RNA sequence: UAGUAGCAGCGAAGAGGGGUGAGAAGCCCCUCCGCCGGAAAGGACCAGGGUUUCCUGGCAACUUCAAUAGGCCAGGAGUUAGCCGGUCCUAAGGCGGGGCCUAAUAGGCACCCGCCGAAAGGGAAACGGGUUAAUAUUCCCGUGCCGCGGGGGUAGGUUCUGCGGCAACGCAGGCCCCGUCCCCGACGCCUCGGGAUAGGGCGGGCGGGACUGCCGUCCCGCUUAACCGUCGAAGGCCGGGGAGUGCCGUAAUGGCGAGAACCGGCCGAAGGCGGGAAUAGCCGGGGGUUUCCCCGGUCCGCCCGACUCCUGGGGCCCGUGAAAAGGGGACGGGGAACGAGCCCCCGCGCCCGUACCGAGAACCGACGCAGGUGCUCCUGGGUGAGAAGCCCAAGGCGGCUCGGGUGACCCCGGGCCAGGGAACUCGGCAAAUUGGCCCCGUAACUUCGGGAGAAGGGGUGCCUGCGGUCUUGGGGUAUACCCCCGGGACCGCAGGUCGCAGUGGCAAGGGGGACCUGACUGUUUAACAAAAACAUAGGUCCCCGCGAGCCCGUAAGGGUGUGUACGGGGGCUGAAUCCUGGCCACUGGCGGUACGUGAACCCCGGGUACAACCGGGCGAAGCGCCGCUGAAGGCCGGGGGUAACUGACCCUCUUAAGGUAGCCAAAUGCCUUGCCGGGUAAGUUCCGGCGUGCAUGAAUGGAUCAACGAGGUCCCCACUGUCCCGGCCCGGGGCCCGGCGAACCCACCUCCAGGUGCACAGUCCUGGGACCCCCGACGGGGCGAGAAGUCCCUAUGGAGCUUCACAGCAGCCUGUCGUUGCGGGUCCGCUUACCCGCCGCAAGGCGGGGACAGCGGCAGGCGGGCUGUUCGGCUGGGGCGGCACA
RNA sequence: GUGAAGCGGGGCGAAAGCCCCGUGGAGGCCCGAAGGGGUUCUGAUGUGCAAAUCGUUCCCAUGACCUGGGGCUAGGGGCAAA
RNA sequence: GUGGGCUGGAAUGCCCCGCCGUAGAGGGUGAUAGCCCCGUAGGCGAAACCGCCCGUGGCGGAGUCCCGGGGUCCCGGAGUACCUCGGCUUAGUUUUGCCGGGGGAACGCGCCGGCCACUGGCCGGCAAGGCUAAGCACGUCCCGAGUCCGAUAGCGCACUAGUACCGUGAGGGAAAGCUGAAAAGAACCCCGGAAGGGGGGUGAAAAGAGCCUGAAACCGGGCGGCUACAGUGGGGCAGGCCCGAA
RNA sequence: UAGGCAAAGCCGCCCGGUGGAUGGCUCGGCUCGGGCGCCGAAGAAGGGCGUGGCAAGCUGCGAUAAGCCCGGGGUAGCCGCAGGCAGGCUUAGAACCCGGGAUCCCCGAAUGGGGCUUCCUGCCGGGGCCGAAUAGGCCCCGGCGCCCCGUAAGGGGCGGGAACGCGGGGAAAGGAAACAUCUUAGUACCCGCAGGAAGGGAAGCCAACAGGGACCCCCUGAGUAGGGGCGACCGAAAGGGGGAUA
């Protein structure tokens, strides 16, 4: 037809879809987790960025956490604001330390954890409003915000850490992780398309797209949509 | 049938009858045997090869049975008994 | 390969079987209704004004 | 096949029963005029949409 | 047309005798010949087909020929299950009801509930022999198993508990009901050790068969199901022991005070063996007669050994390789006086499938179709690396359903060819060469991995002996070594000897140098394009903190998301290495003080007995304006003169700047066979240089070739029928005979020359010729046939795509009306509205936001995302031009 | 067939340290059957065996591999290594 | 009327002679029938079921009915009327109806309409609640008629047609009528393996089940003309051979 | 020289073979006029399967299966299309026609639950069978859909029907000699909902100072007013005459 790509992602074909059946649940906190904590399990979880936690609480009830780096099998973890500041331990905002490194932040609390949930990833806890019951943390990207007092973080950083670093050698590999998480392998460029398929698509010496405004509707909007700027001057312009 | 014996489920068993013929016959894999709940290795007096579901098995004469193993229920019992 | 070397894999599927209420050869077998009569997703008889 | 559905057989035993031109008795009773059959069918040429 | 084409090609084929019969090359029987034999071919079987299966009879029609034959026609018959499958479970997913949405439904689905979803996944229990024309784990005989229920005996119990062992754990381990927990079910790929079995072989024995020129060899049978019991390799575990001058090892990694060596014990495979069971089956020898009875044998010692079965060790993953039914155990509560998982005995197991093909004739393709589906799963001996090829078993076939004669040309496929050796030709196209294994040896370059089988050279048969390294059993003091005996594997040495040729058939790389290009493996236009195109890992930029960004839906709502910046989405570039220059003028994007402009609403003035109506004010986004942005789309000239092409000078124009590093007559250079070198006797191609380069140049990627290439190109060696130049031969078409028996094309049908004519005549004119008929061949003509020309133009004909065309519509942004309530002084606060998330079946509760947001209406802006259209005419054909268009 | 990491021995040094051999079994590795694909002859055929086939010559052949059954995506829409 | 004769296989035809008619609409019967038969004009008819009309019958209500006066008190239909914006529609046009967004009455001393709005007069009415026979559309079906077609026509289908069949499916879809008055459907003999052929029969006629008639194209045979030294078809004239019954 | 005298071949007539035209026929079609008009949970229409002594299709019927019972008409033949071979039924009144009943498989709104096979399967109650049994098992019959009304008992809707009717959603092709407003057209088509008809119907009317008097349908007003790139083209109403009358 005529539609192009991302447009026919917003369908939920399968081919975009993600097989969220490969693993064992979602990884989030229970809401209402209290007390000691036992780590059973550690586990690989396909399409995740990080090992994957089993704690088995004292009153018998488990959940899935991302691991701590340095948590081991065995460890007795601590739950709730009388829970020390140690590793893996999970613990209110407004309980846990200024600069302390924490992970699988909750912006309001009882929603399972938002922020800082990738492997090598943390959070920084900035500081603490008491009177408005927030707490400033810095997340991965830099970017400085408030969250609920009254939700929770575990100490430390996501285990699984420099697992970019190494390249993805062949194309088999990407192949592979695709397999497991929901992206489309491969991607054709827009400029090799035909006109009917892509904005970029058509002429003899095929070129790309200046960038489009915000108000741009759909398959209209691919390309750069309302960048600030681009290129070296734009990342300089930004630092 | 045939594609059932296709498949790798079942095992082809190549045997020669009384009548002198050669055949093939498809039987059952066994099940596999008890594990421990804690460390997950199979747990003795119970790890004989069973081919069927339905067979009753007799658990090792502990506490516990078939459930854990000596190692864990001996451990288990030491913290018990100092806490 | 679209002619005769792709008529040969027409010999095993099926898209529809014969249907319960109007007995033609359009029961779809997987979308559960049937083509000619609707049996399966409409309880009245399918027939529209179009067809002689 | 050889597995098979009892309608789908049903249906085949009806075919089976059918397929057969009209007797001899009825061609003379009909004087010539009834020699053929409509259900009258071979396996190879026409095909059940069974 | 025409009794013409075809009934060839895809590596099988028939012949003699007899019988039946009207009729026999073709049907039935024997003999000979051939083909397959990890299979266009033998065994099994899914879907699909559906009676094609079996028997009897037949030849009007069907089978590319025949027919007494048949998947055909007519008549009749055939499919037997507690244990083989469905049936059960869940998967990816789907359907229904309730609810919510919808003008509405037969439309949608996040929610709740139920159900469906596998004849290859999970999953109760049957095997051997015999029997029919046709069913055979289904029928019969024999021997069993499962589930449910019952009876007797027993162990056990009868307030209470089973017994033994240091322990691992062992042993009949009472009965009924309920709960909970755990485990099995339940899982990838690669690799190497061990143990078996199926199968195969060797020597001897018995029995039977094959051959008769010589020898006496060769072949066949000698089998053992499920089920019961017992044993148990690796591995794990228990007790003793208490180790560092270490000690113990593996195919390999290796192990030990975090407990080794060593000793004893526990749990524990496939499979073995006994029972089943020789009474069966088989081989042989007899008797009877409708398949029954009798007799003998059914053995001894070794070897190989799986792709089948079992087991353990090691490694890899940015890849982690399902779920549920069902089952087992344990931990607790409750109940009775009885009572088992043990032994004996009794009873019940419904419903559907079950024939046959399973394909070069039973499926799909109009066909009894060289295709496709399914070679989906399995298969003995020799040679052999081999599941290769060649030959032969078991088993099947001569039905890829025409036969005979002839031995012209010509065509298709195959063989050889003296001397020369690419002179052929667009081009070495095609063909030829090489070819296995062992040994020697191996360059530039390189990303240090590779290049590499580089290249180059030598050996290769058979026979007679001499050895070695292991392996597998048995016997010797004898577990390793040692000696003897039987079997197996591989390796070597000496001698002799034949040929043209010893990887003798089969099988089986030609090699090297250089440029362009794409890093590589991979993907692509089913039916003219396999590529330099796409993808790729790697690089980089942008939108995004999640109540996000992006996308889908009318909406309810949904995907990304069981997710969270080491992330989702969106562009560009395209391995690595060295690098990636100047420019924000334009086209976009984004940010902004003020100012102009800027719609509806609202306010003010005039008007109107009221309005319509008119004027003004306020004035959002946006536009104007000001900045940022090039790994946004992209651009990169000069004018000159001066001056020793200019190192240097002033600048100016300039749409902003004026092409940097590099690279080039390039797949980019018109001129242009550029100019200079190399290569050839002769080089418009090619290589190396030169460069004011029509019109090269940096992630629009520049330079760049190590490796890789069914990429494009040039050269060298070898090789050759490509060619000088043509010849001979082989199989099938061919020709002739018998049988079957079309099509294309067809106004009628046409000897030649020179004219004429709608300008290229069979038919007209003037001439020249021809006895008529038939066969074969060809392809000059019949502007030969096929197809209402795709090339060009016209039409006030389309479609798709584009945008700076004419309009329009979604989408997004902005203002406004309503939702919008309560206080206090346009502003602050509040919560009940409303929204967002959590808990909860619901009821309702918690937290956050909050009259904002969201939502509906109206209004403005951006808006080829999407819809509809228009893109005139004349014309020495159309187009550009011109207006000869008034 | 090649032989990555890892692991043993031998030779040589005063040492730091080099070389030789073996073991080991990695890889979108190499040659090559089945299988998948579709390059050349611009072969045969081209009223065909066939409305896309056949021969020959070829490419991949441990993986982004080939293949069966079940499932999802539907028309201005799907799907697309394009 | 089935009367006499003729023809004929068989008459309903022909010649002659009778009759009915409220009936001469039409069909059948061995050829053309008012009187042979079914029917037609006309008349009679239902145990059962159904429909319509008429008479009669049983019952209930709070006087709710009719006439006369009094009244000036009470009731009398809302997001409606109306205004504004957007849209669809309408002849509805500064003026049709409606839907959506926003605003939004009065009350009989009132409200609505009288082709732009308002004012006055005059005229006509009482919206925003519900029903209603008859008279009118249609054709699966039943009956009748026809300057309709007559088996390539007429419906796709005169017939074992929505059939066989085609496509995965939504869907699509043919060809195909006729013996004779009566089977009297061909006995019997010879041949043939058989289909079948000859002879012989039935029938008015083979009209022979491949069945009324039976055209042309086409093919075979007979006949007439030409036919291997002469280039074709059409016309006119002359001639050769052949036919020239009506 | 020509004839006897002829090959292959050509023309014309006759006969035959093929073919199925022509003509004649008609239990078929088509048009028009009149009537009549709903069926379904008391399980419909539609479909599958079956059903005949020899029976394949059509027709009919439904395991009681070209059929069973009762009554009326119809008397002597009958066993459909369909002309064969048998055997039967019927005068104790058949066949046949009309009215009323019985039977009425599976699927189908399909309705216990499923349905990738028109078949399979669950729970409860009753019954039967195997069995030593009262266990266990198997089989038969009945009930068990959703949403509603109702105190309950009990009741309603669902699907179908050739066309016609009512409400809603709603194009383009073509025309305008291009094309957008427009038209086509509120059409094609889709969704929903009724009846034998539907809808409409009883003045907040029309008129114009004279008066009509609910509604629908027909003739007219009339292609008039009016709408409209005022182009193409579109297009009333009042009034009058009728059907009918509430
Ligand atoms: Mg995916
Ligand atoms: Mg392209
Ligand atoms: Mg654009
Ligand atoms: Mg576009
Ligand atoms: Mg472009
Ligand atoms: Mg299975
Ligand atoms: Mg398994
Ligand atoms: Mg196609
Ligand atoms: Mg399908
Ligand atoms: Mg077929
Ligand atoms: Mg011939
Ligand atoms: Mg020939
Ligand atoms: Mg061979
Ligand atoms: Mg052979
Ligand atoms: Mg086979
Ligand atoms: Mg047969
Ligand atoms: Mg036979
Ligand atoms: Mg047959
Ligand atoms: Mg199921
Ligand atoms: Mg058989
Ligand atoms: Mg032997
Ligand atoms: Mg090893
Ligand atoms: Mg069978
Ligand atoms: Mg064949
Ligand atoms: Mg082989
Ligand atoms: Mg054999
Ligand atoms: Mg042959
Ligand atoms: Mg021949
Ligand atoms: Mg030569
Ligand atoms: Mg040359
Ligand atoms: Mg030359
Ligand atoms: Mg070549
Ligand atoms: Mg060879
Ligand atoms: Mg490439
Ligand atoms: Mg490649
Ligand atoms: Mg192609
Ligand atoms: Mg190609
Ligand atoms: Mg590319
Ligand atoms: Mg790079
Ligand atoms: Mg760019
Ligand atoms: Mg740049
Ligand atoms: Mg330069
Ligand atoms: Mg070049
Ligand atoms: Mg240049
Ligand atoms: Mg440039
Ligand atoms: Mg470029
Ligand atoms: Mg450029
Ligand atoms: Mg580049
Ligand atoms: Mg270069
Ligand atoms: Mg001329
Ligand atoms: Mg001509
Ligand atoms: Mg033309
Ligand atoms: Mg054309
Ligand atoms: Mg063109
Ligand atoms: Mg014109
Ligand atoms: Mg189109
Ligand atoms: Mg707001
Ligand atoms: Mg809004
Ligand atoms: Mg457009
Ligand atoms: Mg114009
Ligand atoms: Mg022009
Ligand atoms: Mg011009
Ligand atoms: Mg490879
Ligand atoms: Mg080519
Ligand atoms: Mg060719
Ligand atoms: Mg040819
Ligand atoms: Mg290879
Ligand atoms: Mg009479
Ligand atoms: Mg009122
Ligand atoms: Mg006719
Ligand atoms: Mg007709
Ligand atoms: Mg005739
Ligand atoms: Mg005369
Ligand atoms: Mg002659
Ligand atoms: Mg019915
Ligand atoms: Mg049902
Ligand atoms: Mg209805
Ligand atoms: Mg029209
Ligand atoms: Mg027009
Ligand atoms: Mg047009
Ligand atoms: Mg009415
Ligand atoms: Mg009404
Ligand atoms: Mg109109
Ligand atoms: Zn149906």
């Amino acid at each position: 037809g005529k539609r192009i790509l991302v447009q026919r992602r917003g369908r939920g074909g399968s081919q975009f879809r993600s097989p969220s059946w490969k693993r064992d649940g979602p990884v989030r906190y229970p809401p209402n987790i209290s007390g000691r904590g036992i780590v059973v399990e550690i586990l690989h979880e396909p399409g995740l960025n990080a090992p994957v936690a089993k704690i088995r609480m004292e009153n018998g009830v488990e959940f899935f956490n991302y691991a701590a780096e340095g948590l081991y099998v065995g460890q007795v973890i601590q739950v709730g604001p009388d829970a020390p500041p140690a590793v893996g331990n999970v613990l209110p905002l407004g309980k846990i330390p200024e600069g302390t490194m924490v992970f699988n932040v909750e912006k309001r609390f009882g929603d399972g954890g938002k922020f800082a949930r990738s492997g090598g990833t943390y959070a920084l806890v900035i500081g603490q409003r008491p009177e408005e019951n927030k707490t400033i943390v810095r997340l991965p990207s830099g970017r400085v915000i408030e969250v609920d007092a009254r939700g929770r973080a575990t100490i430390g950083i996501v285990a699984g850490g420099g697992r970019v670093e190494k390249p993805f050698v062949k194309a088999g590999k990407k192949y592979h992780r695709a397999r497991a998480k929901s992206w489309k392998y491969p991607t054709v460029r827009g400029k090799a398309m035909s006109p009917y398929a892509h904005p970029h698509g058509g002429g003899s010496h095929q070129k790309g797209g200046t960038p489009v405004p915000k108000t741009a509707p759909p398959g209209q909007k691919v390309g750069f949509i309302g960048s600030r700027c681009t290129g070296r001057g734009c990342v300089r312009a930004r630092a | 049938p045939r594609p059932a014996y296709r498949s790798r489920s079942l095992r082809r068993v190549k045997v020669k009858t009384p009548g002198g013929r050669t055949v093939v016959h498809y039987e059952k894999r066994a099940k596999g045997v008890p594990k421990c709940a804690v460390t997950g290795q199979p747990l003795g007096g119970m790890n004989s090869k069973v081919y069927r579901f339905g067979i009753s098995t007799r658990a090792p004469s502990r506490p516990y049975g078939g459930v854990v193993s000596h190692k864990v229920l001996a451990r288990a019992i030491r913290y018990a008994v100092r806490r | 390969m679209k002619g005769t070397p792709s008529m040969g894999k027409h010999n095993k599927g099926k898209t529809h079987i014969r249907c319960p209420r109007c007995g033609r050869h359009s029961y779809n077998v997987t979308k559960k209704y049937c083509a000619s009569c609707g049996w399966g997703r409409s309880k009245r008889w399918r027939r529209y004004n179009w067809a002689k | 096949a050889r597995n098979k559905p009892l309608g789908k057989k049903l249906r085949l035993a009806a075919a089976l029963n059918s397929n057969r031109n009209p007797p001899l008795w009825v061609i003379a009773k009909t004087k010539r005029r009834v020699t053929r059959s409509p259900a009258r069918r071979h396996w190879r040429r026409q095909k059940l949409k069974a």
